[PDB]
């Protein structure tokens, strides 16, 4: 919280043009009555109550949150972590060898960049996580 | 899964299928599952709930955990984790609507959103940490 | 945690030793401590006091203490230069203030009498270096000057390190026949009449 | 020293672009990351009088007298100040570098992007809240500031202290000497007295080291001249005063009785009827801040304050 | 007469209330309807810094001093000021009155409404800004007004001037008699010299009338001492200046080279080791606000300020 270390990640926040941040995400409410700590009920429950009554159910995998800067030129891709962090320290090109399946899915007809929200596996090769 | 209910005693009716579909959601790569809404930023609106299967949330609370089950569900309060959740989201939206071209070190604006994006995780990070 | 708590020990510690030969003093607060207060008590506040490696200025901080009423200027120099940039950074405010820093010694002009702070320093550069330095500070204007190295016949209980009697020698290289009081004194744990740091009182 | 005696100031940071340049947005990052600062900001002075945008020329003043005092009060406090440039012109920009460079390190920040989308943020600047700006208002603004960037060099403006090279009128040294003191508030202290009623001033006390200048003064050339602003009425109040303590004095000059103009211009009249081309002043002893300032700037004499005035 | 040459003095009105008692509801109305008034109001000042609500001790302290220098420079300028006062709890809403009362006549509008219906437009307010109070701080408030509103009248309280007596500090008369007399800005007129690098100073020109008073004081007992802030460096050609004018002189007392300190501090320290108890000074003569304040306030000396200081 040093003014000085915020004030340079920041510079570089925005010399390595990123553009996005993850949020934390909370688990669902408990339910007592359930007999669970994080309900599956409550929480669609409470998206409803809320007024939202569409919505999607993914399988969160184990892994570590990265944010895939995907460059048409597919050398230029670079990665960023949950934080606002140019991932360097992988070799970039087993990197974006994994990298390619996924861009071979898109038709970059006048499209030079997509930033897509991805899970990098295991969560072993970045950083640690849980251990 | 995709689910769009309209009233809550619809969802009260799909719930059991639903409730089974993530019950099978149990092999050594699943965190378990997250809950997010269609449309993925909605004002006030939290990005997603995570809802960990028991084997894996073994594993953030202690071996202990089913043995100390009423406990930690007294002890859990995600009221604080939710509302950072949200605030987190709504500034990745400001940070995704700067355009990218004008990403850059003398954005005055974008520095100021990542600011208060840093802030917020020194908030976010005092809370729980086993959520 | 107390130094009441430690009173009541201390005699059990020093009898222990005493059986296995060893005449050990202890003493509560750490070796560095020690230091402070000695030269604290020795130098006082009467006059203008000169912190030669004054590293993290943690000597300044102490004549500061407001119990202690410093009227008067605090020269300070560090050769070493992230120190250099320290002491810039409280024109900051947060205190010029008296302070004076200076890398140049042709940058220290102050002509009336100083009391001079060595502590630790002449062991951080070379011994030719050390003698540069020393034959330097008797030479101005001083009332007490107090220097201070470790003692290394204490190294046996755990850039060069000198015995007492190497400490004495340079000494008395650096004061040659000028009319000086000089005077010595160990500092912390005194075990069988040596202790972990040695001290020179520099009179005029 | 003086290559070794370097002193530090407070830092103005002066912010010039037209509105929508990103005066605030870039403020709004620096005082949260930079460390000793504090904005001063024109617009929110409106905002404490209910006024949404520019007001009346009163209003507009008096705004005006707040945030110099302001900017003021914080840099003499060492603190320093980040503020918008007032009218982004050139001229403006030097009453500010004017009124404030003796108290700080001027320097400056432009913004100075394009006058198209400068509408393209002000249009959405204006509709969070309400305002407009038209796209004449902020088209007088880029220009203003491409002339006085063309003439005015936009680095820094180190503190300058500027000493009035102190020249007094020019006197006929032929007149005779003497020196001219006050009474209430520096020859007689009023302890409690009431100021306007001069009546018990034969119970006054003496302020003995201008007393003593005086009882000083006329052993010596020196013809001792008591010029006050009480009125006449008192007069026999006043030279009982003086007699009561051996001031012996060769004029008493005295306010009109029912005069009760400001004691200033009575005392600077006074002194044009009664004493200049007349008398040769040394000095002057006087206590007021009001009538100080009349002797050592209107009439440029040599006026020596005795203690606090501000009333 | 006196009973009738009677002056006015600006208005001050401070507005005594709880948060959502209507305070700026009124000013709101009252400055649009009233004549000479400008409001001033702590949270603007706030908003100015990008906080919404009660900030840092650091930015908080700071507003204090703006807040006051605005209040202040607005009261000089013969306008009426209305502001909020800081709190309800007695003491602030005293220093309040300190603070202000040499400069205009206050008045005070309570703001006493019952706590519920406090509450009931303190959540109709806080849904229009972002801003909250709860029911918590709102009644620290409200129960803090009805105690100190129960011992201390809201009356008018008109302008009060007091006169802080001049009284000196004790000497033994008994001792030599002495005038001090400053050299920068004072005896001595430094003429476009750098202050800090006085080498050149054996060109200064002659303050013709303090020099006069110099030359005036040793023709009686006075010992004429001079006490520069000056570096004891540059004594040479200090003493080629003073020889110069033949201003002779008992003792010259100077700063010690390489010192650098505040200049007031060095002289009080060689007022101290130097004069006191060993003279009886009648009278000094300084130049510079700092170290006039420090001779008047500090050790109660008499002291003639010569010129105009504030640096
Ligand atoms: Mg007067
Ligand atoms: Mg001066």
């Amino acid at each position: 919280e040093d003014k000085t270390l915020i004030k340079k990640r920041i510079d570089w926040f925005c010399k390595n043009k990123i553009n996005a941040f993850s949020p934390t995400i909370s688990p669902a409410p408990k339910s007592v009555e359930r007999n669970e700590i994080e309900s599956l009920y409550e929480g669609i429950l409470w998206f409803v109550l809320n007024g939202v009554k569409e919505i999607v159910i993914e399988k969160k995998y184990m892994g570590s949150y990265c944010d895939i800067y995907l460059h048409r030129r597919l050398e230029d891709t670079y990665l960023v972590s949950r934080n606002g962090y140019k991932i360097n320290h992988l070799d970039q090109e087993q990197c974006l060898r994994a990298l390619q399946g996924l861009h071979d899915r898109f038709s970059w007809d006048g499209v030079e960049l997509r930033i897509i929200q991805s899970e990098l596996m295991p969560w072993s090769i970045l950083g640690k996580g849980l251990i | 899964l995709h689910y769009q209910f309209a009233d809550r005693e619809d969802f009260e009716a799909k719930y059991p299928q639903i409730r089974a579909w993530v019950d099978q959601v149990n092999q050594s790569d699943e965190e378990g599952v997250v809950i997010k809404p269609r449309t993925a930023f909605l004002p006030g609106m939290p990005p997603a709930f995570k809802v960990r299967n028991n084997d894996y949330l073994t594993l953030v609370y202690g071996v202990d955990f089913q043995d100390r089950l009423q406990e930690q569900i007294a002890k859990r309060n995600i009221k604080g984790k939710l509302r950072c959740s949200i605030n987190d989201w709504a500034i990745n939206a400001k940070l995704l609507a700067i355009p990218y071209s004008e990403l850059g070190e003398e954005n005055y604006e974008l520095k100021n959103l990542v600011l208060d994006r840093i802030l917020g995780e020194e908030i976010e990070n005092q809370l729980d940490s086993r959520l | 945690k107390s130094e009441r708590q430690f009173a009541e020990i201390k005699p059990m510690f020093e009898a222990y030793f005493k059986e296995e030969g060893l005449d050990i003093d202890f003493q509560f607060t750490d070796t560095h401590g020690s230091r402070m207060d000695f030269i604290v008590k020795e130098l006082g506040m009467e006059y203008p006091i000169l912190d030669i490696g004054c590293g993290e200025l943690k000597y300044y901080r102490r004549f500061m203490r407001r119990n202690y009423n410093y009227s008067h200027p605090y020269f300070a120099t560090d050769t070493d230069k992230s120190v250099g940039d320290y002491a810039a950074l409280l024109k900051e405010r947060m205190e010029a203030d008296n302070l004076y820093f200076f890398s140049d010694w042709t940058d220290y002009e102050y002509k009336n009498p100083v009391n001079i702070i060595l502590t630790e320093v002449i062991e951080h550069n070379t011994p030719e270096a050390a003698e540069a330095l020393v034959k330097h500070c008797l030479s101005l204007n001083f009332h007490k000057m107090i220097i201070t190295t470790p003692n290394s016949l204490f190294n046996k209980y755990y850039h060069f390190e000198w015995t007492p009697q190497e400490f004495q020698d340079f000494i008395r290289h650096c004061v040659g026949d000028t009319s000086l009081e000089v005077t010595y004194c160990g500092i912390g744990d005194r075990i069988n009449g040596e202790t972990p740091t040695q001290a020179v009182v520099i009179t005029r | 020293s003086a290559k070794n005696n370097t002193h530090h100031f407070p830092k103005l940071l002066i912010l010039v672009g037209a509105p929508g340049s990103g005066k605030s947005t870039f403020a709004r990052y620096f005082i949260r990351t930079e460390d000793n600062w504090v904005r001063v900001n024109r617009d929110d002075f409106r905002l404490m009088q209910f006024g949404d945008s520019l007001m009346s020329p009163f209003y507009e003043e008096r705004i005006t007298k707040m945030v110099e005092a302001s900017v003021i009060a914080l840099l003499k406090n060492r603190t320093n100040v980040i503020i918008d440039a007032t009218n982004s012109s050139l001229r403006s920009l030097q009453d500010m570098v004017h009124t404030y460079t003796e108290y700080a390190d001027i320097s400056f920040k432009v913004f100075d992007l394009p006058v198209e989308e400068l509408v393209k943020r002000c249009d959405k600047r204006c509709e969070q809240t309400g305002k407009f700006i038209p796209k004449s208002a902020i088209e007088k603004h880029v220009t203003q500031l491409q002339y006085t960037k063309e003439k005015f060099d936009f680095k820094p403006i180190p503190r300058a202290l500027k000493e009035t090279s102190l020249t007094y009128a020019d006197q006929d040294t032929s007149l005779p000497k003497a020196v001219i003191c006050d009474l209430d508030g520096t020859l007689s202290l009023l302890n409690g007295r009431d100021p306007y009623n001069a009546s018990t001033a034969d119970q006054d006390l003496l302020n003995t080291p201008v007393a003593m200048v005086l009882k000083m003064a006329k052993q010596q050339g020196y013809k001792v001249i008591l010029l006050s602003g009480r009125e006449n009425a008192y007069r026999e109040p006043t030279e009982r005063f003086l007699a009561k303590y051996q001031i012996d004095y060769d004029l008493l000059l005295m306010r009109d009785t029912n005069d009760y103009r400001k004691d200033n211009i009575i005392k600077k009249e006074l002194f044009l009827e009664e004493i200049q081309g007349k008398y040769f002043v040394e000095f002057l002893l006087d206590d007021r801040n009001q009538v100080v300032d009349m002797w050592r700037r209107e009439l440029a004499l040599p006026c020596f304050q005795v203690n606090y005035g501000d009333f």
